[PDB]
């Protein structure tokens, strides 16, 4: 039998004489992982180090190799806010260096990691400490806590920014006019985000729409001047009201639109708008939003009546009014549908999301629908879309 | 209207319980009232009223081959109050109920459909286009 | 004394004081804890957490109680999870069993640096080596915190903590046992980092500021030395089904003394007391036959005949096994086939057409239109004025109808079943047997709803006299002889007796396994039985088989032992002789000094610790004076009818569900009682549907358990039980909070400062599918209703007799020390139970040699049948109190420390054949196993890949049986037909095959097919077979037969029977053919001879002899 040399291992033989029928035990050193293979046969490595090999027919039945134990390429979660340079590799006995980011501070003596015998990088003897600096300023908002003005803070606490009376986070209800919020220093050294946008006061009534030229549109403390006894000069107040209000056949129809007038074509009359198609609804389309490609997060303004303006024109112009595919009546029937999974049809009444369907299990009307695609949950109120 | 062609209709018979009960499964997609009229005209009978587990299991074995998950059986919710009453469309009494998980109290439609996978029933809307089984 | 901490689930949690230094390299946590019933899902008993900031969470170890299946919440086990500061994963190890929700458990969790181990009650139940190195560096030592009884996210724990201790070094298992015994101080050890007898909680622990603090009580944790709770087997029901109790009843003949059992015959008369149900002649003849048959087996019967004068009940038919709801349905039930029934409502008549045509009612009733398909003639036939009610009204909806059920007759009569065996009479159209006799372990066995239902027309008939003896044996705990063959769910049931045994089948060793047949001999072929073709020494002459009445004549002695043991256990009220129940077990030796010995014995087999009084509540009082009682009167509001208040007879007695996490008829649902036609409403939103459970004896409670059986699978709210309102006799309601419940274990609530008496509870639910099986109330330690009760005394007799001072004494407690022993004498002890002055039968004798050993000395003695010997007499560990090691445990040292080995990672020499999870599939020394490569199947699909058979199979996958839907998690390990379902295969018959090829064409000694599914449908109850064939290199096929699948033959072995005259053939492929599409094949192995290949050796010509050493022709 030939001599078998195994790298990075200690080999023993119970007999000095070598012949066909003699076996030798090979044990690999600590910090090395066995790889027992054969000819077109990749077998799993032995947990123990004791493997005995016997020569057969003048040949060796297998090959014994022992690689260095490989630690993973240094993770972001191994040491946070640092970069790793390991020119020696990731083998056993190798060393790697880590250096922190510019906001983070390296505190300690040695800043080295070592792929050790057990297969993991060693403990970092120095720490990268992340310190949150001063937040960026928020327009129309004021800081409250005096320690948030300082450039030193801990990671994960809150700092309060209060908006002006009238300015608030968008989506604030009319009854609960909360005018403040908080931002938290996140793990990346930045802060949370929030801006006080003006959503208070109301757009003018639809009988005088069109000729307004406001400073900020329909927003809070914006002055709308219709260009022509009082005039069209109105100022919004703090509590959410103004000081006054404005004063003084459509042949371009849609493919299904019908305008029924109970009052005729007189000035100020309101006429009912309907779509002659049974499964269609009249909406106001934006110019960049086509008929077939309305996004699922878009809620178009539904049309109820055509009302005359001060220029003797109809504010809901029927040319601008599109009769689009309306909501099928299978809403709230514990049935996820591809048609009504959009903001136009109330996300099918929540039938496509598991926390909101009354049977608490999503069922598609055609069983061959895309569960993660066309028939998927898209509701931001659900706990699937929410990060909690 | 038009009677369904027999290429889309299968026959289910040979129940391990009764020996006279025969049913006809039409795979054409129709609403509840149209299925009721179709069964009552073209085959002279109402929709299937299921009274025992053998009929329901044979019906499930027949309808498990369909692409659609739900078929029609002739049960309605005819009531107004704190507790409505289910009724079969053929007028027979409702003594056997084989519902799914959380099915009768979770709102939904005013008609009864049978799930093809499992055989358990389900409250469904009456305007849904589903296959339907007629007794004849 | 000992002091303990009670944590409720409200957020009471502690943290360690920062002056202490936490362990980094190795640690050991030892905690005595008494967990409560219903827990939060990731409950944390003790954890170590990082309080630096949000960086790399779940780093640090946490010990607690959590479910194995997170998406199901079924099986809650103790767990220990560790993730060091260097590892990229968190390793969680669990115990071997669900946690006991009322016992003290000594949890120990050790970690040295390469091996994390979890010990429950001193037995190693988990080990892992996937965590290596220290836990955290000294640099990050400043922000680690040790939490007790909770977490940072409030993963709180309910129950008691008694003896907390934390060590900085990994204790060995013997040191774990030594610290379990020593409840005092380990203060001499420098490595003892912390120990906490709770004299001063606030010194070393601090609570959370917003949270509260745990309560401080007394424990008495180490309160008993002998575990007196003996468990029934998997196929058993009560204490009598245990092997040791039934062994002492089979061996000692003083337990089989003659008894007199009262039984009552209930025959109905008319109003003038003229027409009976049975005559007096057949009553006397049946009594003579019954006294003849039971005279040899030491059971005498005393006959009481009770006449009931009721013409309304006498004219109405009584249906034994006919459900009322099975009348109108279209299938023909053979049970409800009677003239007064209406031929199953007309659903068994041949001229029935399915066209339901409702005729307009006009005048008189007609018999041809009194069927179900004609609406019972519009209700004319049920009118009392038109015709007689008792012969025409077949309508089950009508209140006055022609038929009646036996349970309705039992509710009408409402007899005293606590003192007599009631015999009821009902018809049976199928005439295979009589009605269902109530088992002794049923809740109705001592109620008015229990007894024996017979056919009165065959009662006392000279050819039908042995059916009453059969039903009487059924009511005394005897199963049928054919229980382990035909009365099983599938071929993989654990109670299918392959051999005579005391734990499989009908729990009788003398009854060989047999199928059901009407013949008086051994059966022929085995077309229905799974693995058996023929049966020999079949008990055809036994009373419990289905043989003819000229064949059945005898009871086996094991059946007589079961009958006497069930007469002593549950049927003490049926006997006029007031001799008390004996102590069924031998006295156990607990310890000895140099000149004395200590004995402790079990409570008597009745289970009662007090004397019997008829007009009292002394039959509920326990070993102290705690009155443990169950519900007596349930009340829930009917949903459709306001102020209805139906009374559920379920959820009253002791809990009696078999599957603990399945929907059952033995429980209460909120809308169980509604008719199918009325829509069952959802429960009210603010409170929920509620059950009012009233107890018979109002008292001051201290504990309350509710056996919630079924919860909704996708519940998605937080809690199932909404709130529990205790009803007091003063009118106050005490509202407990929302309770987390588990499917398997009960919900146990400890009650604090309930000063007033409580007569009932109300359980509120927001779940419409909740099932409640029982409710148990446990009073305080001195109930005023148990003060009048007088306890049983025990008298100890020694075979070398005691002195006259010692021998005449009577013991209140179950402990006896004697110090009159000589150094080499052999003594025998037994104990007689003395209730008043009347003694019981003696217990089995325990033989004690004062020089030698016993079963509590810690020395393994192989001559006395000791597999292991601890020093505890506790059944919680791996070694029982009868010196027998338990299932899937191994004990090593001479003081036996036992470890769980079936779920280990390493393989030992004693578990290669059995532990398929740890070791490989056991191939013998003369053989080799080659697994398949490139297996081609019949039904390819995207969802079922069909290449999963290639390679070694998944041996760790649990074999599944009676499974309806296979699409959960088994497609990653095996191939089954995805395209065809079981109903579609039931419709259209087809054949599914799997062809597997091998790289090296060998000679097939055997074919090993690995399965992870039995192939049986959930509702079909039909066994399934496979047809394995061998395919040669010349494409010939060799049939290997039809083989029945089981989960007990999980590496299924198909041997090849090859005649030696034929040449040996190389086999290339194997074709596994089957009919059921629910069979999943993880792998197919070809087993060949390891030493030689006979196909190559036979090819060797003249002069070339064989060589198996190099496997070639040599010349
Ligand atoms: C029925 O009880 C009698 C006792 O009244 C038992 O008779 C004893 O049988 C044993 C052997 O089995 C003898 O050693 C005793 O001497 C007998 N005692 C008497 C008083 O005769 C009899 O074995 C019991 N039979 C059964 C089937 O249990
Ligand atoms: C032995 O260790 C060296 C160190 O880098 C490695 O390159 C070599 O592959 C190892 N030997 C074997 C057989 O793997
Ligand atoms: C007879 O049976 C009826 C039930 O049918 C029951 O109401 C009544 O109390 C019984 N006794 C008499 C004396 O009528
Ligand atoms: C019993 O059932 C058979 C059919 O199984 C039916 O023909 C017959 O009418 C029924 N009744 C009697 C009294 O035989
Ligand atoms: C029962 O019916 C018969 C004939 O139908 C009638 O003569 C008899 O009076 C009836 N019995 C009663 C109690 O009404
Ligand atoms: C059980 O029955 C067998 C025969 O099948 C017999 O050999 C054995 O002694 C019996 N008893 C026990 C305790 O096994
Ligand atoms: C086949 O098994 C059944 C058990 O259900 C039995 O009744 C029947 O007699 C058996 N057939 C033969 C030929 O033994
Ligand atoms: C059970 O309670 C109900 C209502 O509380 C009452 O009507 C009934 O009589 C009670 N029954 C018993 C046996 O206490
Ligand atoms: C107790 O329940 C009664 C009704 O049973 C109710 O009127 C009363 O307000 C309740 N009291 C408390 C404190 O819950
Ligand atoms: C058993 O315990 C003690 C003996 O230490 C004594 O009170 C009496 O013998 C027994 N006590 C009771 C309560 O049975
Ligand atoms: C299996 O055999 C077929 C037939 O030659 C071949 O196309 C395929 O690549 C094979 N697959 C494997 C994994 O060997
Ligand atoms: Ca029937
Ligand atoms: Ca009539
Ligand atoms: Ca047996
Ligand atoms: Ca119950
Ligand atoms: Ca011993
Ligand atoms: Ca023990
Ligand atoms: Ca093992
Ligand atoms: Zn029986």
């Amino acid at each position: 039998c030939p001599e078998l040399a195994v790298e990075n291992a200690s080999l023993n033989c119970s007999s000095s004489d070598r012949y066909h029928g003699a076996q030798c035990t090979v044990s690999c050193r600590t910090g090395y992982v066995l790889q027992i293979r054969r000819d077109d046969e990749l077998i799993k490595s032995q947990t123990g180090p004791s493997v005995t090999v016997t020569c057969t027919e003048g040949k060796w039945n297998k090959q014994v190799a022992c690689e260095p134990v490989d630690c993973s390429i240094p993770d972001h979660h191994q040491v946070y806010a640092a970069s790793f340079s390991c020119p020696e590799g990731t083998t056993f006995g190798s060393q790697c260096s880590f250096q922190c980011r510019h906001p983070a501070q390296l505190k300690g003596n040695n800043s080295l990691l070592t792929c050790m015998e057990d297969g993991l990088w060693s403990f970092p003897e120095a720490l990268c400490e992340l310190m949150c600096l001063a937040p960026p300023p928020v327009p129309n908002a004021d800081l409250q806590t005096a320690r948030c003005r300082e450039n030193k803070h801990k990671v994960g606490s809150f700092c309060k920014y209060k908006c002006k009376p009238g300015y608030h986070v968008p989506g604030s209800s009319r009854k609960s006019k909360k005018r403040a919020f908080k931002t938290q220093c996140t793990q990346d050294g930045s802060w949370q985000e929030g801006a006080c946008v003006p959503v208070t006061c109301d757009p003018p009534p639809p009988k005088f729409h069109g000729l307004y030229q406001c400073t900020n549109g329909f927003q809070f403390n914006s002055e709308c001047r219709i260009k022509c006894l009082g005039s069209n000069v109105i100022h919004c107040r703090k509590d959410g009201t103004w000081n006054g209000s404005f004063h003084v056949v459509p042949n371009e129809l849609n493919s299904n639109l019908k305008l029924q007038c109970p009052d005729g074509y007189a000035i100020g009359s309101e006429c009912a708008t309907s779509c002659l198609d049974h499964n269609s609804e009249s909406i106001i389309l934006p110019m960049n939003v086509t008929v077939r490609d309305i996004p699922h997060w878009l809620n178009p303004t539904r049309v109820e009546r055509v009302v005359c303006t001060a220029g003797l024109k109809w504010y809901p112009h029927p040319a601008l009014i599109h009769c689009v595919k309306g909501c099928e009546p299978f809403m709230g029937d514990n049935y996820c549908d591809a048609i009504n999974n959009r903001a136009f049809c109330n996300y099918d009444g929540g039938d496509c999301c598991t926390s909101t369907v009354k049977t608490k299990k999503v069922t598609p009307f055609p069983m061959s629908c895309d569960l993660q695609g066309d028939c998927a949950c898209r509701d931001p109120q659900a706990q699937e879309h929410s990060r909690k | 209207l038009t009677c369904p062609e027999e290429e889309d209709t299968v026959k289910v018979v040979g129940i391990p319980g009764c020996q006279t009960c025969r049913y006809l499964l039409v795979r054409s997609l129709q609403t509840f009232s149209q299925a009721w009229f179709t069964c009552r005209r073209c085959y002279r009978g109402n929709l299937v009223s299921i009274h025992n587990f053998n009929i329901n299991y044979r019906i499930q074995c027949s309808v498990s081959a369909l692409n659609q998950g739900q078929v029609w059986i002739g049960g309605r919710i005819t009531g107004s109050g704190r507790c409505r009453r289910f009724q079969w469309v053929d007028g027979s009494r409702w003594n056997f109920a084989y519902w799914a998980a959380h099915q009768p109290w979770s709102r939904g439609g005013h008609c009864v459909a049978l799930c093809t996978r499992g055989g358990h029933w389900r409250r469904a809307h009456c305007l849904r286009r589903l296959p339907f089984i007629c007794s004849y």
